[PDB]
């Protein structure tokens, strides 16, 4: 109340949980190849 | 005692040999009217970027 | 058990303690009459409250 | 009174100008402290000595 204030992260945990839900969908899947191809 | 603010009514529950509230960065918070036993809050006018 | 994570926690600490001591230093004096801004500019004048 | 025993009355439930004390030019001194003499008009207080 005396000029602090905090401010909005850009990303949201749904998008980091998309995120961190396809690099599990590929690593389950596709081996090392999708980081490199 | 002088400022600016909103005014607003309060459910402090103020003893009867007391008459304002301080917040922890020592400023009026609560204030008892000199005409009306009713407490009022003290708001400050909205700001922002 | 909830201690395994304690760098998460500590560094939310860490920057808690810091910005709560930077709002109550607010209230020392430096020498001044009073720390109340609008205390000393009511009861004295403009050539003195400088 | 004399020094060795000044006299103190106590005033209360007052309403009072103190311009009057700056038109006049009776007194050979007038000093005050902690207070600009010229906001009196404008304060309150609980009592008088
Ligand atoms: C016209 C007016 O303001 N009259 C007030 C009254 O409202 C108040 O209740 C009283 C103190 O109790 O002092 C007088």
């Amino acid at each position: 109340f005396n000029g602090l204030t905090v401010l909005p992260p850009l990303l949201t945990d749904e998008m980091i949980a998309q995120y961190t839900s396809a690099l599990l969908a590929g690593t389950i899947t596709s081996g090392w190849t999708f980081g490199a191809g | 005692l002088t400022g600016t603010g909103v005014l607003t009514e309060s459910n402090k529950k103020f003893l009867p040999f007391q008459q304002f509230g301080r917040d922890i960065a020592d400023t009026t918070d609560a204030v008892r009217d000199p005409q009306t036993l009713e407490i009022l809050d003290i708001t400050p006018c909205s700001f922002g970027g | 058990t909830a201690s395994a994570l304690g760098k998460l926690q500590d560094v939310v600490n860490q920057n808690a303690q810091a910005l709560n001591t930077l709002v109550k230093q607010l209230s020392s004096n430096f020498g001044a009459i009073s720390s109340v801004l609008n205390d000393i500019l009511s009861r004295l004048d403009p050539p003195e409250a400088e | 009174a004399s020094v060795y025993a000044w006299n103190r009355k106590r005033i209360s439930n007052c309403v009072a100008d103190y311009s009057v004390l700056y038109n006049s030019a009776s007194f050979s001194t007038f000093k005050c402290y902690g207070v600009s003499p010229t906001k009196l008009n404008d304060l309150c207080f609980t009592n008088v000595y």
